[PDB]
């Protein structure tokens, strides 16, 4: 039920790992990192709102700075999940490399030779 | 759920008191020293699923050291065969098991 | 000197008490006299009931509660 | 209560629940949850009453016997093992006492008839405590021991935990009982997938608490405790009122709204493991959850109830405390859909 | 061995008093002769009534610092280590939290009997 | 340097228990630092053979290592004798 | 599971030393100073070895050497020791404190016949050197074969294909 | 078999069970928890614990007397229940008493897994170590160590005991 | 194991169905908690003897410790029980409901 925590040679609470260094990192324009600029855009609105301010207008500081953390936050959260289905795809290869005799490559038929079986419809 | 303060800070926080091979004062060992650190070193490193198999003859060991239940079976099987043997005459026990031995320092 | 008695003391009683079940098992079909219930080869300090289980309840009592009963 | 003492009090129940966390041995883990019951029992009984004497008297007596059965269980792990450290337990009637144990702790099916006592005795702010904090601490030990669990126990545990969290919920007009109820049910549904993936438990506690704190606070600000006193927050607050709509949504697992995500990644994780009927029960029962939440929203927001004079006084004055995180939790227990990827992370 | 011996012997010696106290002497019980005593008189209530107590705030802490005595007795043995530092910082750290204890309850009006 | 001075001499005329007290135990905390015997209690405490001390076998590479009880190598206690 | 093997009776036999605890306590000196070679070699033995049947003969030269130190003992001067140690005897604690003047007679009367020096505080508690024939045992536990360990984290570290590959996801 | 004098104290230790666990009044409840602690005392002298089972007698004295003194402020009625006195009381001390007597001769007759597993008995003796060394108690070593080895023990021991003290100041505030 | 094992068991087992069945007092559920926590230490004590494990000497001290907290903070709501309704019995308690 706990996959990956027990993995060889894993620093306790880091959160980023220097192997890591070696990804390409997320480019500032991601789509991710919008949406989590346009969370929050919509915390400020939020916050605008219950505070009984104009919602649109009232705190444009606090609105940049809603929007600066969560965009902050958000690049380094996809760095490390960029990074953790790294590690799963590069564990994954290795395994199958290591054990050929359980993903064994067996000869694949042309569909002139495979005989599969037509069900009429009507 | 687990975050290893300890083993990032090198701290030993309570590790010093989890196993009975792990530095006792005065040096005082434990009853089954030998056998746990038999297992631990046999299941060191390679995880919990394959420690259960690969390590279960030294686990067997280290149980029977603690709990005793095939010695304490076997004694029950002799006597009770010492037993049979005697309440029909077959059987005399010698002297130095029945209280006049030899003593000697 | 105590550790060298000691041992000599610990391995006559468990020689005796090793004729003494040759002796007594001797009719079970499948029994081997003197077999170990651990896996391991080594050396392993004899369990009290081991050393005096064929013995007098006095030699027990004196054995077990000796120390702790003494005031 | 003095402020400082209130701060020591709610400081060493965190400390307690971290010391659970970050603990190797078992008596560091049960130390840690006497810690925690112990300041935790004043902060129960801050507001004086009766009603909050008697819940702080529940929850010592189940909390107390239910560390009673953890020390008993770690003494027969040690007996058959002469282990400390939290890895496997190696009894499985050790075991079985464990599971007993961390599910009676957690409130978890048969042993939930406290948790909506308790809920409704206290005040909100300690219903928020009781509700989102106390459970890091049990599951976590879970989450520790999940090779050892026996998976039908758990299971059955959970089963019985969403369906009587949602008949139960189905028959409260009280604001905190349903919440209690929801708990049990959320409690019944993380439980259901910790003996296949630790990492979906630690999702949906995640999203689960920020849903149940988003909730609270929205109590807390329309400071109401039944249905009908809420029924008035729309002619002092619509906004409150329709941001209490969308969460409620949200918490019934509505797609395209963030509740959703955790019973979808855990179907589809128990689906990977060969479980079809289970999970499609566990939804199927879940409809009642949604239901009594449909029916708090439409008592609440989508329809307007009778007001009453006064209000037109309190139609004057603002709120003299603000609490700062409240947007923050609307738009974490709403719009993170689109961001579930980012689950990797948490293994 | 010893000590169950002398144990056995001194409460048999106390039963045998006991005993000797209540089938020696001639006995004339009636029931104005065994009746509760209040002085002169038949008392109003029951002697099983709830008796208030005016401590009980003590009577709490009492449990609380008697468990301090547990932690404390193994300090003639502890002096025997070799890091004495870090033991007579610990030990003096224990006390220091039983003086403080002891000074909020005393502070906060916890030592004075209820009214 | 006043407002101590008459505090103290308030606290001596109502509460000389709780001063002797204070005293007391500021003493107990602070003069072990100060004090050039500690670290002889340390070494007294190491001093003392509990158990057994357990021969080395001998590879020729050992000169601080005594080959007897009477010879000059190892610890010495003639520090304890004349303390 | 294996027959334990134990030496007989015969080979457990030794000329046993039957002096009291009190004679023993009395002599334990000058005893430690004179067989310190064989003592120490037999504890070699017995905590390398960690088995008892290995180190027979170590034990029966210990007894050799501590008959030969009382034998010379009884033959130089036993009535100081015999004095030394009965007042040693008499006392419940056995305290060498209480007998200085029987002490001192004996410790004069070992130093003028066999020049033997008492050790001084703080002499025989220290870790010695042993010099021995006796090999290295090579597995004293008995140890099986350590299993294999899982074989190694190792290459470069490349994207994972087609992102996280979660349902709809593209990245 | 010698004498198994272990076993007739923990016999008695669960008959002190089987007393107040049947719940009469406080005041023979308490009763029965002090012959308990007593006699567990003794179980764990008899095995060589004399500091741990001495402290333990020492520690339920204090809280017996302390609960004697509760009971008699607020948990009294007018006709205090003993065991003989009630139809329930007496049926649970029964059922305890048969209960126990069940077990205990299913155990020592035949070898049977009541619920965890099975054992023979063969008295207490058996499982000792003979172990012959030392001029001090491993016991008193262990408790020792907790002022250099238990550091971390002692700090979250002494932080739960003013925790105690400013919580049950803080319950029995009212108001 | 030993036949004091599952005396002490039993013993255990027989104060948390004390505990679980209740009279009308508060006071004796507290007595059956306290005699799951004698049970407790024995049991322990027991366990760390017979294996010779030095270190967890301190441990039953420890349990003994917080055994004396959990009976304090029992007794502080029992005292609150009983001045709100001048008797400590449970049925008292049904202010709230399911
Ligand atoms: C999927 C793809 C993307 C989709 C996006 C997601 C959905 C939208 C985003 C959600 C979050 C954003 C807004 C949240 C904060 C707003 C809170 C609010 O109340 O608004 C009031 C406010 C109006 O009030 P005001 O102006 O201050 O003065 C009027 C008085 O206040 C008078 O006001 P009042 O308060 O007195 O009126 C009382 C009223 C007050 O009640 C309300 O106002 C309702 C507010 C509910 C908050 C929403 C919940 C939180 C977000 C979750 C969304 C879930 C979406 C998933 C689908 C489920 C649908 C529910 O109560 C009622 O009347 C009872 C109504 C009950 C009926 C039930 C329906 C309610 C819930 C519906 C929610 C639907 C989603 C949000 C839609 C937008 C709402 C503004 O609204 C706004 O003006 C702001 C709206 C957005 C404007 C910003 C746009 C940026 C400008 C252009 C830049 C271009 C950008 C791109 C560049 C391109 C290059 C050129
Ligand atoms: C990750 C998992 C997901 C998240 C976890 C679940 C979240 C649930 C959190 C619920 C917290 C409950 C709460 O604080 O109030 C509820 C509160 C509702 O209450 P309210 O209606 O606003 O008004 C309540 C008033 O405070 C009415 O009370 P008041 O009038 O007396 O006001 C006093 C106020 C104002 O405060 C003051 O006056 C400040 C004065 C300072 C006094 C100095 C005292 C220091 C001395 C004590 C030292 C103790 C050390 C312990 C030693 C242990 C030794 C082992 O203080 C407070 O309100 C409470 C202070 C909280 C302290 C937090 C500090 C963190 C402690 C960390 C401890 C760990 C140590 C290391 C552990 C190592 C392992 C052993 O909820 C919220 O306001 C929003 C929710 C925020 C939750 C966190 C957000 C999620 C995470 C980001
Ligand atoms: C200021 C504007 C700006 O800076 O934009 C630059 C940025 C540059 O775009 P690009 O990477 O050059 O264009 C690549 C293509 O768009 C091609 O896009 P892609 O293949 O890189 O897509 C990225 C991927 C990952 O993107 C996301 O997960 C977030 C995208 C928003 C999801 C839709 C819901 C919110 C609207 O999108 C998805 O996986 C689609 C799943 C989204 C639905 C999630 C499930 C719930 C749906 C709601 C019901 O364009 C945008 O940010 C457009 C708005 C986002
Ligand atoms: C509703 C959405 C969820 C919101 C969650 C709360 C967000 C605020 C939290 C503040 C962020 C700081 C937390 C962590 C920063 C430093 C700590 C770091 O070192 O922790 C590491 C770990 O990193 C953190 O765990 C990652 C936290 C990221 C949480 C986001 C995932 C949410 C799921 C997808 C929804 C998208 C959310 C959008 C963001 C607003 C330690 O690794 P490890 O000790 O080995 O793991 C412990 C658990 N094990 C051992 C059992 C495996
Ligand atoms: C200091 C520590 C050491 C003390 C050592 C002495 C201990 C003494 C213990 C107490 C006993 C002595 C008390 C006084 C003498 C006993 C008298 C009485 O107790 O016994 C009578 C016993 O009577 C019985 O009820 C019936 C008598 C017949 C019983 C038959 C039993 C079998 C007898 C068979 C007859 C054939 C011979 C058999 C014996 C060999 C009942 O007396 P009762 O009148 O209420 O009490 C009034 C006491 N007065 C008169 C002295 C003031
Ligand atoms: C990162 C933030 C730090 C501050 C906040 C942390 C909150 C927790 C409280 C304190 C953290 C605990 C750390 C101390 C762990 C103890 C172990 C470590 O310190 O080493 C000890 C060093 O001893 C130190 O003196 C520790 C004592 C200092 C702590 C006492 C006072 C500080 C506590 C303050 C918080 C507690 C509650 C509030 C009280 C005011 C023992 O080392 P040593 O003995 O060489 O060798 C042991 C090995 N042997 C046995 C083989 C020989
Ligand atoms: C095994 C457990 C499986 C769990 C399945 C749960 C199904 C989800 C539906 C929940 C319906 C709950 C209805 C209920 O509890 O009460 C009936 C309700 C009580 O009225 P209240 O508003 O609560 O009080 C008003 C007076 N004060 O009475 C009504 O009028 C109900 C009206 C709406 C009912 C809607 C039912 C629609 C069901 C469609 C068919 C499928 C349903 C789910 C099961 C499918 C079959 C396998
Ligand atoms: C620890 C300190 C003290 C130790 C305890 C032992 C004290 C020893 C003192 C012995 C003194 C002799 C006792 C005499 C008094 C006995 C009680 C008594 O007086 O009863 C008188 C009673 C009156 O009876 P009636 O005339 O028939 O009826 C009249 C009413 N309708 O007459 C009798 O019963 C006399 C019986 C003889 C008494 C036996 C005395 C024998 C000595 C025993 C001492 C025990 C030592 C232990
Ligand atoms: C750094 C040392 C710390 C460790 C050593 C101390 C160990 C034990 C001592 C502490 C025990 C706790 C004591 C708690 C004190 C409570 C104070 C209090 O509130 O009592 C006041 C009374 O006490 C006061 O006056 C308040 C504080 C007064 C000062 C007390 C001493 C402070 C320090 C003085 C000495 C400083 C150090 C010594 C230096 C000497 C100068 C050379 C109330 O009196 P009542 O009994 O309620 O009155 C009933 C009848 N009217």
């Amino acid at each position: 039920m706990t996959m990956m925590s027990g993995r060889p040679g894993r620093v306790p609470l880091q959160f980023l790992p220097n192997e890591a260094r070696s990804l390409p990192p997320p480019k500032l324009t991601d789509p991710r990192l919008v949406y989590m600029g346009f969370l929050g855009y919509c915390s400020g609105l939020i916050d605008n709102a219950i505070r009984r301010r104009p919602v649109v207008s009232a705190g444009l500081h606090r609105q940049l700075l809603y929007v600066t953390s969560f965009v902050f936050f958000g690049y380094y959260l996809l760095k490390r999940q960029d990074y953790m289905y790294a590690l799963r795809d590069h564990d994954m290869f290795a395994y199958v490399k290591s054990h050929p005799e359980d993903f064994p490559e067996k000869d694949k038929k042309t569909y002139g030779e495979i005989l599969e079986e037509f069900h009429p419809v009507r | 759920p687990f975050f290893d303060v300890q083993k990032r800070l090198g701290l030993d926080l309570d590790r010093w008191m989890t196993i009975q091979s792990a530095e006792q004062p005065h040096k005082i060992p434990g009853r089954c020293h030998a056998f746990e650190k038999e297992w631990i070193e046999c299941a060191h490193g390679i995880g919990g699923i394959r420690a259960e198999k690969e390590c279960k003859i030294e686990f067997d060991d280290f149980v029977e050291c603690l709990l005793r239940q095939k010695t304490m079976k076997r004694l029950s099987a002799i006597k009770r065969q010492r037993d049979k043997l005697i309440k029909e005459g077959k059987y005399t026990p010698p002297p130095h098991h029945l209280g006049k031995e030899d003593p000697r320092p | 000197l105590f550790q060298a008695e000691k041992d000599r003391r610990v391995l006559q009683m468990l020689r005796e008490n090793l004729e003494e079940e040759a002796i007594i098992m001797k009719d079970v079909p499948d029994w081997k006299v003197g077999e170990s219930v651990f896996h391991t080869t080594r050396w392993v300090t004899p369990m009290m009931g081991e050393l005096y289980g064929l013995r007098t309840n006095e030699e027990i009592l004196s054995a077990t509660y000796g120390f702790i009963w003494y005031t | 209560m003095n402020p400082i003492i209130y701060t020591t009090l709610i400081m060493t129940v965190m400390s307690g629940t971290m010391l659970v966390m970050i603990s190797s041995h078992w008596l560091l883990i049960w130390i840690g949850f006497e810690m925690n019951l112990l300041a935790m029992i004043p902060v129960l009984m801050k507001n004086f009453n009766p009603r909050a004497t008697e819940a702080a008297t529940k929850y010592f007596l189940t909390q107390a016997t239910a560390s009673m059965m953890l020390m008993m269980a770690i003494i027969i792990n040690l007996l058959y093992s002469g282990q400390w450290t939290i890895t496997k337990m190696f009894n499985p009637v050790a075991m079985t006492m464990m599971t007993m144990a961390l599910a009676m702790k957690l409130g978890l099916s048969p042993f939930h008839f406290w948790v909506p006592e308790v809920t409704q005795g206290i005040s909100l702010q300690a219903g928020l405590l009781l509700l989102t904090w106390q459970k890091l601490a049990p599951l976590s030990v879970l989450c520790q021991i999940s090779q050892s669990i026996n998976p039908n126990l758990m299971l059955t545990m959970a089963m019985l935990s969403i369906l009587i969290g949602g008949w139960g919920g189905l028959n409260q007009t009280q604001l905190r009982k349903i919440m209690a109820y929801s708990s049990i049910a959320h409690m019944g549904w993380m439980t259901a997938v910790l003996p296949y993936n630790t990492t979906m438990t630690i999702l949906n506690l995640l999203i689960y608490i920020t849903m149940t704190l988003a909730m609270f606070m929205l109590l807390i600000h329309s400071s109401a405790t039944t249905t009908l006193s809420l029924s008035h927050t729309w002619n002092k607050m619509p906004v409150i009122t329709s941001l209490m709509m969308v969460t409620l949504l949200s918490m019934g697992g509505l797609p395209p709204l963030s509740g959703f995500m955790p019973k979808w990644m855990i179907i589809q994780e128990m689906t990977k493991n060969e479980s079809i009927i289970m999970p499609t029960l566990m939804a199927m029962t879940a409809l009642l959850n949604l239901y009594f939440y449909m029916r708090l929203a439409y008592s609440s927001s989508l329809t307007m109830f009778p007001s009453t004079n006064n209000m037109k006084m309190k139609w004057q004055f603002e709120h003299t405390k603000q609490m700062k995180l409240l947007p923050t939790m609307i738009v974490l227990s709403t719009l993170v859909l689109p961001m579930t990827p980012a689950l990797s992370s948490l293994n | 061995m010893n000590i169950m011996l002398t144990l056995l012997t001194n409460v048999t010696l106390a039963s045998l008093l006991v005993l000797i106290a209540f089938w020696l002497p001639q006995l004339n019980a009636y029931s104005e002769k065994t009746s509760p005593y209040e002085c002169g008189f038949d008392p109003m209530g029951s002697a099983r009534l709830p008796f208030s107590m005016k401590f009980f705030l003590v009577a709490i802490t009492f449990l609380l610092f008697d468990l301090e005595i547990a932690l404390l007795l193994p300090l003639p043995w502890a002096s025997q280590t070799n890091n004495l530092k870090t033991m007579l910082t610990m030990a003096l750290f224990l006390l220091i939290l039983l003086a403080a204890s002891l000074a909020y309850e005393w502070t906060q009006k916890g030592l004075e009997w209820a009214e | 340097a006043g407002r101590i001075a008459s505090f103290l001499k308030n606290a001596w005329a109502k509460e000389p228990v709780l001063v002797a007290s204070f005293a007391i135990g500021g003493l107990a905390i602070i003069l072990p630092s100060l004090s050039p015997y500690t670290n002889y209690a340390i070494r007294i405490n190491r001093a003392t053979p509990y158990n057994y001390p357990v021969p080395l076998r001998d590879d020729g590479n050992m000169p601080d290592v005594p080959s007897h009880p009477q010879d000059p190598q190892g610890p010495s206690l003639e520090w304890l004798k004349n303390l | 599971p294996g027959i334990v093997e134990l030496p007989t009776l015969e080979d457990l036999k030794v000329q046993e030393v039957k002096v009291s605890s009190s004679v023993l306590k009395a002599a334990a000196h000058h005893y430690g100073a004179q067989c310190d070679k064989p003592n120490k070699e037999f504890m070699l033995c017995r905590w390398e070895e960690k088995d008892p049947r290995r180190c027979l003969e170590e034990g029966k030269l210990v007894n050799q050497c501590a008959l030969d130190f009382f034998r010379q003992i009884k033959r130089h001067c036993a009535e100081p020791f015999t004095e030394y140690w009965t007042c040693i005897d008499y006392s419940g604690l056995q305290l060498f404190r209480h007998c200085r003047k029987q002490q001192a007679k004996f410790d004069e009367c070992v130093l003028d016949k066999l020049g033997w020096v008492r050790p001084d505080l703080g002499e025989l508690s220290k870790v010695t050197k042993v010099k021995t024939d006796r090999p290295l045992p090579e597995n004293p536990y008995h140890s099986r074969a350590r299993p294999e360990p899982n074989p190694e984290a190792e290459g470069d570290l490349k994207p994972a294909k087609h992102g996280s590959r979660l349902f709809f996801w593209t990245m | 078999m010698t004498m198994y004098i272990a076993f007739i104290l923990s016999t008695i230790f669960v008959i002190g069970f089987v007393g107040f666990s049947s719940k009469p009044s406080p005041i023979y409840g308490g009763l029965g928890l002090i012959v308990s602690g007593g006699v567990g005392c003794g179980i764990v002298l008899n095995f060589g614990g004399s500091f741990l089972g001495l402290m333990v007698f020492l520690i339920y004295l204090g809280g017996m007397l302390v609960v004697f003194g509760y009971t008699t402020a607020m948990a009294t009625e007018m006709y205090p229940e003993v065991w003989v006195s009630n139809k329930t009381v007496f049926g649970a001390f029964v059922s305890g008493l048969m209960m126990e007597f069940c077990m205990v001769y299913y155990a020592l007759k035949e070898e049977e897994v009541e619920i965890i597993f099975k054992f023979n008995g063969l008295g207490d003796w058996v499982i000792y170590d003979t172990g012959d060394s030392g001029f001090f108690s491993e016991e008193a070593m262990g408790i020792a160590a907790l002022y250099s080895y238990g550091t971390w023990l002692v700090i979250v021991t002494g932080w739960s005991l003013l925790i105690g003290v400013v919580v049950i100041m803080e319950i029995t505030r009212g108001n | 194991m030993p036949l004091v094992y599952m005396n002490i068991i039993m013993a255990f087992a027989i104060a948390l169905a004390g505990l679980l069945m209740y009279r009308s007092h508060l006071m004796s559920s507290l007595l059956c908690l306290e005699g799951m926590m004698l049970s407790l230490f024995i049991m322990s004590t027991l366990i760390i003897l017979n294996t010779h494990f030095t270190l967890a000497n301190m441990m039953p001290i420890i349990l003994l410790v917080f055994a004396a907290c959990e009976a304090a903070l029992g007794l502080s709501l029992l005292v609150m029980v009983s001045n709100t309704y001048g008797t400590d019995y449970v049925q008292n308690l049904n202010l709230l409901q399911c």
